[PDB]
């Protein structure tokens, strides 16, 4: 969401060029300040059957 | 000497190299495969019992009990081939499995077993692949096609510097098993060598080698030379390593070596060498950037001075010299050649030794979790060094062992330390220069796959899943009574296999255009699939060709479009390996002399060598008459001395599949032209009359009878009796099998619906009393000509512009082509009337249907069907069914109109199969399926009284052909020894089977016969009840289906604008005029043209071939010509033989030779007819006539050597100037024609939910008016265009009906109010928690 | 267009552009050095004769040759 | 009951399978049909054929309309039967309701507004759509069997913004840049290519003709030929005024078919206009000079008077191509082995040390390419003129009447390039990386390839059939 699209290849030369870049920047602090705390908590989860 | 049916027209036969190899038989992938699935292997190695025995022997929970696999059998089908695809099911085989299960008592583990049962299980259905490698799986005949997957073993890649800003590429070895955990090497930027396990974090790469329980001093020595310094301050030398820019200068015994600062080099390294320098002596300050090799401590405390890998500063070289130390060693680091990266690794690698390496490796698979040293080095273990879970395969470790270059091809299954050594030597050295990385799209990292593998893969599947159930079955109880037959339901292991053939994407429809289109689509590679890449993260990486394709898969045919190269073809010679990977033949070549057996090489293997070309001329005695022969080695092509050169080409065919080795004059196209001429001719619809091509190559015969389309005799003999239905076959007695009856049946295929609504039909070839050869063609299939693949038809055709009329692409067609029926095509097609029974009652198939006024049912008989035999256009009724509904209360004005004329309500609406518009056919067939509930209709019972008496009459009837060869062998049998020859027919046909004869073996032979008659006797007996009980048993129609009534329309398709013309060397066009046959251009002699071409579309398109190929098209019709006129003047055959052997023996040295003066003078009478149209010609794809040769065969008839005769045009008979080019180009009606894509609406049918028009023409549907229209749209000012496409013609329910009104009332306006899209958009945003609303106007 | 126009195109531009850069590489016309730049050795004079304006020796431009194949 | 997730609210909005995406501007549409386009050369810029059935199914509630207001059919059902029976009236209320009444024409790509135009229909026999061949530069469409599809407009508005504003004669400019979109194309280039485009003795030579009309009866009677250089009398009408239009007659030289073409042109144009060889960018020159002096009506008139003259005198042209066109040079295997020689030299060199590996590759690859280039240009420079007689007796060049130079010289199709491929050498190929095979192909097409050229060929060729496969794809970006 950041964002920055976690692939599993590397992109081509052309689809940096191409891909189009979305979207800045309210979602980029949210984002970043949920993943500078979700280091810090481990036992963190979200399946209601975990809980 | 020639096949009896091929003196009947010989091809006459350019391409001088001799053929050494030939052709296989082209379904060996197929057939092979699936043979070594479904067969008894004995040393199960292969198919079902491999899988049998890789689930069995089963053992219970203790071991109480045993379920253990005796064996097998495929029980036969319920119904053949033909009865399944009209019953309309799978064609297989059950499944009958015999298995055993033994159960123990206490103190017994091993020990006497209480008891055991014996029990032939039933575990599924496999469906039966046909004689052509096709099956049957509703019905429909599926292809399975062949899959082309990446292997087990080592792969070298890297990522070719686009990952890094710098650009320095970064290499990677992965070990990919067949079952386990993907080991994988890779470098960092900084060139440090990292691991990682399953793609997870990453490790230092040595981590791995302290795992393995290595010490650094023994990975130095592992992966590192030791430069050795000694004590002062002297080195010792290896010269070669001092390659060089060099350090200190060189000097040894103190007069010089070589001075300081310039750079080091060969002159110098051979004066080092050639002086014998051992040891030199450098300063105490250049061992100061070297690295320490191993331990090194100081004998005082027993302490230690320095460890391994450890940096050498001056202070350490004085503190190890004042402890009496000589000897010194150090890294071996160059910077180019002999890289330092283990160095840096165990510097960046936090770990010292197995037991914190394991605690790593633990960490990083097993997070979090609080380690041991007995669970670390369990699970280290168990990663790949424990049987049970690590299996490099038999490929795998084969590909390992090879791709390591060593010589071991067959070894373990799980990996080694040594085996991890190798590999990480493998990846420095790449990284050091020496070696290169593997190619992904290299054909020795990709295996195949075909119907026997994929099919047992999906068999395991099913057995792993009987496997969980039987184990707990035998956990529960394991009481007395419960057999081998209540524990395995036959479900769940049939699932995986009718799931694979029906619903996958390699089982997929034959194509059946023509038999080359089937022939193509089973010799067919796909790269797509499940376990091959998908489409959407392919490449850019495997869509293109490689040198390892040479051989193996043709290089021009594959498909254009979505998928270019993920569709390759299988090459003519291509075979598959034991392991699976591609391979090809090659004739070996000892000293100089090319001998004459061929070996398989692939892909891996055919890199070392060094491969001569099949072009390349030789003596008699197999020697080169090239000093330097061109030959390819590993990646290039070169000339080597004709010494050097080990294999050679098998064929010059032997690099094209079969479908672009079809393409005459092939060398002269550009090769994108030839992908497309190989993909149009897989589309050709066969004509109504085929026509074998005039310039063909010679492959042919070849593709015509390996398809399944020809009947082929099975053994020589006379054929006794001719029909259009079947032809009956006299052995020549030397094929008699001394059993057998003598003579065998052919029954042909007449008009059938193929996959694409064409015609399957054979037509006999064959007259009565001519003799047969085993593997003469008896019957021509659909789209051969006398045993030839015959696509299309060979047209006169010109090439010049003619008034725009051929302008772009288009084709310029004469009359007299559309008289000949020359592209006629019969299309036949199926359509259904599916009777049900709906809420409100059942619906009847009846012939008392509602309003339509007993004209529409005069086709119709009493039942309600059209007979067979009647000529519908489209709106005719077919079949008349009436179903139930309700009343719903017809509005006033209605009511009052049904009361004013008193035509009460009918209550049964008309849902009745009338023919769909457009298509005017004959009614050529009507199959009726009655569920065993309904009972059943006349027509119903007619056409199984007719069905009945066909049966019966054709079992009879074969019974006594079969019984007439049978007593003519008897009486051949009673010739002589206890003889009657004379009275033999004397006393009657029946009392020959107790005819009298000596006590002989031969008395023997007539009573031996006469059981056998016997026998042929009782079981058409049983044929016949089997028969009678399978016609007249109800169906098993779908659920609540009463009844299903089949027509089978046949239509025949003649050619019109708009029809889509092709020729073989990717010329496309479409038809755009049918001119009069007096408006076409004329040469002298009166002969009209029968299609115009366009000359511009050649020279951009870079096929020539098309040109040579209309060149020896009118060469072959010269002569042919010639030949026509010789034998309507009756000429005598000194004439005929005289010019026809003048004519077949032209050209530089061509391989083919024909003697006429070995002729019989009525074989050269009938050779002289079929070569009156014109003389076949054929031309091998590499091979084939020089252009010299053609303007021979012009000048051998009195055409022009320059191929271009003057013309006159048809309206005004004025010599065109310059003249034109005329010829013989074999043209091709493609299946895209214009009444299968004309469509049109104006208003019909609306989707439910998003009341839209239907899609598509079978739907009569609408247009996708899409969104770059409607940029095109706004782009004008069409503000009201856009309005109504948007509005009106589109989604406006209520706009789009007062829109037709007032277009019929004659009031174009329209009142668009607003788009159901929009509607539902705004409810669907509402029914989230938006509360959106339209604001007051 | 026809499909294989535009391939035509395509490969056409692709071999163009491969043979400029490896015809630029070349740089016949130069200048006479005479002595190399990385080791200033005598640049013998059948390599400035067949590649006027070299730079480097042959041994000098192999060991670049290695490192350039690399990258970096 | 399956792998794949749920489709939801936000998933019943969002996504190219959302409402947005194809629901909300794509959609589904009524009144409209497809079929396979052909030539039909004989129209005019603002008429395409349309099939009697197509027509007959779109039109259908305005025939209704017909057939039930001059009483042929008494209610609606009865003309829905008699339309049905295609019935003898329904053709002339077809042609009645036809007459004014635009289609919209329209290829799948869309990438301008020129992949949509207004045509008169034509009704013509056939299930093929008729389609003007000037205006296939505007659809990207050649007719190897690509589809149009025909929508109708159903308003009087959107009847007067078809004929108003998309109507083919009213777009026949790039809205990217002014220059005219109706240039002829290749059939059409060639004719007059041919015919103006003189030759050194032809017959009647230096018969001074009265004016174009006695050129053209002179031709047509057979007594010149079409390029036979004549003095003759021309009229050019100059607006060189206040729009005035003043007349000049003088005696030009020119060919018999420089002035059978003069016939066509408007009377604003100058005659050098057409006093060239006219090739490709001639034409296109021609009819944009008519379009910066005379305007639209007279520009669309021409195009029209060109399109037909040029299929006309193509045809009379004979134009094949033969065998013998692709005259390969007699100096080529001198040139390769000149070639071969150098690159031998150069590998010896190697082998000696004096050079390095990637060193020699470079010298090896411009060596090769060099010699492609000599190649190409003797093969040119033999295949661009030809030796003729003549006046006096003496032998004397033109310019070729080669087929396969015509072609590509006029511009009509080709270019020095393929011809190249075609009888001079092929050269060297690339590999999909981009690196350059230096083995090269140094035959022809007229000659073969052999396997293993032809297999090298296969490497650029299938890189750039993926490319092109791919790039359509996304063509809209
Ligand atoms: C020539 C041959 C005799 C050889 C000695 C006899 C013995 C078996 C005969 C055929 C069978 O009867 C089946 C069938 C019956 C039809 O009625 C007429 C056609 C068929 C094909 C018959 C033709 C002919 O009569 C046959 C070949
Ligand atoms: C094939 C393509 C036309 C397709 C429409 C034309 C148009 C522009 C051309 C390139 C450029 O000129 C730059 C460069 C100039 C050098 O001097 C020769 C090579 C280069 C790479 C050219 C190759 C090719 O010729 C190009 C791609
Ligand atoms: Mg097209
Ligand atoms: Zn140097």
């Amino acid at each position: 969401d950041m964002g920055i699209q976690v692939m599993e290849e590397a992109p081509d030369a052309d689809d940096l060029m191409l891909a189009e870049n979305t979207a800045d920047e309210d979602a980029a602090e949210a984002a970043a300040q949920v993943l500078s705390s979700v280091e810090s908590e481990i036992g963190r989860t979200t399946d209601p059957v975990r809980m | 000497v020639y096949s009896y049916t091929e003196k009947k027209r010989i091809r006459k036969d350019f391409g001088k190299r001799p053929q050494v190899l030939d052709v296989p038989y082209l379904l060996s992938i197929q057939l092979d495969s699936f043979q070594k699935f479904i067969e008894q292997d004995p040393e199960g190695q292969y198919g079902l019992e491999a899988a049998f025995r890789s689930v069995f022997p089963i053992q219970s929970y203790s071991g109480n009990s045993e379920l253990q696999y005796v064996s097998y059998r495929l029980g036969e089908p319920v119904f053949d081939v033909q009865e399944c695809q009209i019953r309309g099911v799978t064609y297989s085989a059950p499944l009958r499995v015999k298995l055993r299960l033994v159960i123990y008592e206490r103190e017994a583990p091993e020990g006497t077993v209480k008891d055991i049962k014996e029990q032939e299980v039933y575990m599924g259905e496999i469906p039966l692949m046909t004689d052509n490698g096709t099956f049957v799986i509703n019905g429909t005949e599926r292809v399975i096609v062949s899959q082309l997957h990446r292997s087990p073993g080592v792969f070298f890649d890297s990522d070719k510097g686009k990952t890094h800003s710098s650009g320095k590429v970064l290499y990677n070895a992965r070990i990919i098993p067949y079952r386990g955990s993907w080991l994988d090497f890779e470098f960092d930027p900084k060139d440090n060598l990292f691991v990682r396990i399953d793609r997870r974090r990453k490790l230092p790469a040595t981590i791995i080698l302290r795992a393995l329980n290595y010490t650094t001093e023994q990975i130095l020595d592992l992966f590192f030379e030791k430069v050795i310094f000694e004590i002062k301050l002297q080195m010792e030398l290896v010269p070669e390593r001092l390659r060089g820019t060099a350090s200190f200068d060189i000097e040894a015994n103190g007069k010089v070596y070589v001075e300081k600062g310039r750079r080091i080099t060969a002159r110098h390294i051979r004066q080092l060498e050639k002086d014998d320098v051992k040891l030199i002596e450098v300063p105490v300050e250049y061992i100061a950037g070297k690295v320490v090799a191993k331990d090194y401590i100081d004998e005082s405390t027993g302490e230690l001075i320095c460890a391994a890998n450890m940096e050498l500063s001056l202070d350490l070289l004085a503190k190890l010299s004042q402890s009496g130390h000589k000897r010194i060693e150090t890294l071996f680091t160059n910077d180019l050649d002999h890289g330092p990266y283990i160095s840096e690794t165990l510097r960046v690698d936090p770990t010292n030794d197995r037991l914190s390496a394991l605690v790593e490796i633990y960490r990083m698979m097993r997070p979090g979790e609080p380690p041991t040293r007995e669970a670390a080095e369990s699970l280290f273990e168990n990663l790949f060094f424990s049987e049970d879970r690590y299996d490099l395969s038999a490929v795998g470790r084969m590909k390992f062992n090879r791709s390591l270059l060593r010589e071991e091809i067959e070894g373990s299954g799980i990996l080694s330390k040594d085996d991890i050594i190798d590999v990480m030597k493998k990846l420095i050295d790449i990284r050091n220069g020496k070696g290169e990385v593997d190619d992904i799209d290299h054909l020795g990292n990709r295996r195949i796959r075909s119907v026997g593998e994929m099919a047992e893969n999906q068999f395991r599947v099913g057995l792993v899943r009987v496997e969980r159930a039987v184990k707990e079955r035998l956990s529960l109880g394991d009481l007395d009574t419960l057999m081998p037959q209540d524990m395995i339901n036959a479900k769940p292991i049939s699932a995986a296999v009718k799931e694979f053939f029906g619903s996958s994407q390699l089982s997929q429809f034959m194509d059946q255009n023509n038999p080359l289109s089937e022939i193509t689509h089973k010799r067919r590679i796909s790269a797509l699939g499940p376990g091959g890449l998908t489409r959407e993260r392919a490449g850019f990486e495997v869509r293109d060709v490689h040198p390892t394709h040479y051989g193996r898969v043709c290089p021009i045919e594959t498909p254009e479009g979505p998928n270019i190269g993920l569709i390759n073809s299988l090459s003519v010679y291509a075979q598959t390996n034991e392991y699976g990977f591609l391979e090809t033949p090659y004739r070996k070549v000892t000293d100089g002399v090319v001998t004459d057996e061929i070996h398989y090489l692939s892909a891996i293997e055919e890199g070392n060598y060094v491969i001569a070309q099949a072009n390349s001329n030789l003596d008699e005695e197999g020697h080169f008459v090239e000093d330097l022969v061109t030959c390819r080695s590993k990646g290039e092509s070169s000339l080597f001395s004709r010494d050097q050169v080990d294999y050679m080409d098998v064929s010059t065919q032997q690099v094209v599949s079969v479908g672009a080795s079809l393409i005459p004059f092939l060398e002269h196209d550009d090769a994108n032209r030839a992908l497309m001429g190989a993909n149009m001719q897989r589309q050709a619809v066969p004509t109504l009359r085929a026509d074998k091509p005039l310039v063909g190559t010679g492959m042919e015969r070849a593709v015509a009878v390996d398809s399944g389309v020809t009947a082929v005799a099975k053994r020589g003999g006379v054929v006794q009796y001719v029909d259009a239905s079947r032809i009956v076959i006299k052995v020549n007695e030397d094929e008699m099998y001394p059993g057998e009856a003598g003579i065998d049946i052919y029954n042909l295929t007449k008009y059938t619906r193929s996959n694409q609504n064409t015609c399957i039909n054979q037509m006999p070839c064959v007259s009565l009393g001519e003799p047969v050869e085993r593997g003469d063609v008896l019957a021509d299939g659909p789209s051969t000509d006398l045993g030839e693949l015959a696509l299309g038809q060979n047209m006169r055709v010109a090439f010049m512009p003619w008034n725009g009329y051929n302008f772009e692409d288009s084709i310029l067609v004469s009359e007299r082509v559309v008289q000949e029926d020359r592209f006629t095509t019969i299309h036949i097609q199926e359509l259904a009337c599916v009777s049900r029974d709906t809420k409100l009652g059942p619906e009847e198939i009846t012939a008392d249907i509602p309003n339509v006024g007993e004209a529409a049912l005069s086709k119709l008989d009493e039942s309600g069907i059209v007979y067979i035999g009647a000529e519908v256009t489209g709106g005719d009724i077919l079949v008349g069914k009436v179903t139930p509904k309700g009343e719903t209360q017809l509005t006033p004005e209605e009511k009052l109109l049904r009361a004013i004329f008193g035509e009460k309500a009918s209550d049964v609406k008309d849902s009745s199969l009338r023919v769909p518009n457009g298509v005017s056919g004959t009614v050529i067939d009507v199959q009726v399926f009655t569920r065993d509930g309904v009972e059943k209709d006349k027509r119903a019972l007619e056409i199984e009284e007719m069905q009945l008496k066909q049966a019966k009459k054709d079992l009879s009837e074969e019974l006594q052909i079969l019984e007439a060869g049978l007593f003519s062998r008897i009486r051949a049998v009673l010739v002589a020894g206890g003889v009657e020859a004379e009275k033999l027919d004397k006393l009657p046909r029946d009392r020959w089977l107790e005819l009298g004869l000596t006590d002989e073996e031969k008395q023997n032979q007539l009573e031996q016969l006469a059981e056998q008659y016997d026998e042929l006797k009782h079981e058409f007996e049983k044929k016949l009840e089997a028969k009678r009980r399978k016609i007249t048993q109800g169906d098993d129609l779908a659920p609540g289906v009463l009844k299903i009534v089949k027509v089978y329309l046949a239509v025949k398709r003649r050619i019109q604008p708009g029809d889509k013309m092709a020729g073989r060397h990717g010329n496309k066009g479409v038809i755009s005029k049918i001119n009069p046959i007096e408006d076409m251009p004329y040469d002298e002699n009166g002969t009209p043209v029968d299609i115009v071409l366009n000359p511009l579309g050649v020279p951009s398109r870079m096929n020539i071939g098309q040109i040579l190929e209309t060149h020896l098209g009118m060469a072959a019709k010269g002569i042919g010509d010639k030949i026509n006129a010789m034998l309507k003047q009756q000429q005598e055959v000194a004439k005929l033989r005289e010019f026809i052997q003048r004519a077949y023996d032209l050209g530089a040295d061509v391989r083919q030779k024909v003697d006429l003066s070995t002729f019989s003078d009525e074989e050269v009478m009938r050779l002289a007819e079929n070569l009156r149209k014109g003389m076949p010609i054929a031309t091998p794809v590499f091979d084939g006539a020089k252009e010299a040769e053609i303007k021979e065969l012009l000048k051998l008839g009195d055409l022009p050597t320059s191929g271009q005769i003057r013309l006159y045009d048809g309206r005004t008979g004025e010599q065109f100037e310059r003249p034109v080019t005329v010829g013989y180009m074999y043209m091709l009606k493609l299946n895209h024609l214009v009444d299968d894509k004309m469509h049109a609406r104006s208003t019909g049918s609306y989707s439910l939910v998003t009341q839209q028009p239907l899609g598509g023409k079978a739907q009569f549907g609408g247009q996708r008016f899409g969104e770059m229209e409607v940029w095109a749209l706004e782009a004008y000012g069409a503000a009201y265009t856009l309005q109504e496409m948007l509005t009106v013609k589109s989604d406006d329910v209520n706009g789009r009906t007062k829109m037709y009104k007032n277009i019929v009332d004659g009031n174009h306006q329209m009142e668009p109010g607003m788009p159901e899209s929009f509607n539902v958009l705004l409810k669907e945003i509402r029914s989230l928690g938006i509360n959106i609303e339209l604001e007051d106007e | 267009s026809d499909e294989a126009d535009e391939a035509y195109s395509v490969t056409e531009q692709l071999t163009m552009t491969g043979i400029n850069r490896i015809r630029q590489k070349i740089n016949a016309h130069g200048i006479p050095v005479y002595l190399c730049e990385a080791c200033g050795n005598p640049i013998p004079e059948a390599r400035r004769k067949i590649f006027p304006g070299v730079t480097l020796c042959v041994e000098c431009q192999a060991y670049q040759e290695r490192q350039r194949k690399h990258y970096a | 009951s399956n792998k794949r997730p749920l489709k939801s609210l936000a998933d019943m909005i969002k996504g190219k399978q959302g409402r947005f995406r194809q629901n909300l501007l794509g959609k589904r549409v009524d009144y409209s049909g497809r079929s396979v386009i052909t030539v039909g050369p004989y129209l005019r810029l603002h008429q395409c054929g349309l099939p009697k059935k197509m027509a007959l199914e779109l039109f259908k509630p305005f025939i209704y309309g017909k057939l039930e207001l001059r009483g042929l059919a008494t209610t609606i059902k009865a003309a829905k039967k008699m339309v049905e029976r295609e019935e003898a009236v329904v053709w002339d209320i077809l042609d009645e309701v036809i007459r004014e009444h635009p289609v919209l024409l329209n290829r799948a790509p869309t990438l301008h507004r020129l992949g949509i135009q207004a045509f008169e229909p034509v009704l013509i026999e056939g299930k093929a759509i008729q389609l003007h061949p000037l205006v296939c530069a505007a659809y990207n469409a050649d007719f190897d069997g690509d589809q149009m599809a025909v929508h109708v407009p159903l308003t009087l508005e959107a009847q007067l913004e078809a004929r108003a504003l998309m109507m083919s004669t009213n777009n026949i400019l790039s809205p990217a840049n002014g220059e005219p979109i109706i240039v002829p194309s290749q059939d059409v280039v060639l004719g007059l290519y041919y015919m103006t485009r003189d030759c050194v003795n032809a017959k009647g030579e230096g018969m001074v003709l009265t004016g174009p009309k006695e050129a053209e009866r002179l031709y047509r009677s057979g007594l010149a030929s079409l390029h036979a250089r004549v003095k003759v009398r021309i009229t050019e009408y100059e607006k060189d005024a206040n729009g005035e239009l003043v007349a000049k007659t003088s005696l030009k030289d020119t060919t018999v078919g420089r002035a059978i073409l003069w016939m066509i042109v408007p009377k604003g144009l100058p005659y050098s206009i057409v006093n060239q060889a006219l090739g490709k960018k001639a034409i296109s020159k021609m009819l944009n000079t008519c379009y910066r002096i005379l305007g639209l009506k007279p520009t669309v008139i021409f195009a029209d008077q060109i399109m037909y003259t040029g299929f006309a005198y193509a045809a009379r042209s004979g134009a094949s191509v033969g065998i013998d066109d692709m005259v390969i040079p007699e100096k080529k295997h001198e040139i390769i082995s000149e070639a071969e020689a150098e690159v031998a030299e150069i590998q010896e060199q190697f082998q000696s040390g004096l050079v390095t590996a990637g060193e020699r590759y470079n010298k090896v690859i411009d060596i090769w390419a060099a010699a492609n280039d000599r190649v190409s240009k003797a093969m040119m420079d033999n295949l661009q003129t030809e030796t003729v007689i003549n006046r006096d007796g003496q032998e004397e060049k033109q310019v070729s009447f080669n087929s396969i130079y015509m072609m590509a010289d006029s511009g009509a199709r080709g270019s020095a390039a393929q011809i190249r491929q075609l009888a001079g050498m092929r050269g060297l190929m690339a590999k999909p990386d981009g690196s350059i095979i230096e083995t090269p192909i140094t035959a022809n097409f007229r000659e073969g390839l052999n396997v293993l050229q032809y297999f090298i060929s296969t490497h650029g060729a299938r890189k750039g059939l993926a490319d092109t496969a791919l790039k359509t794809a996304n063509s809209g970006y």
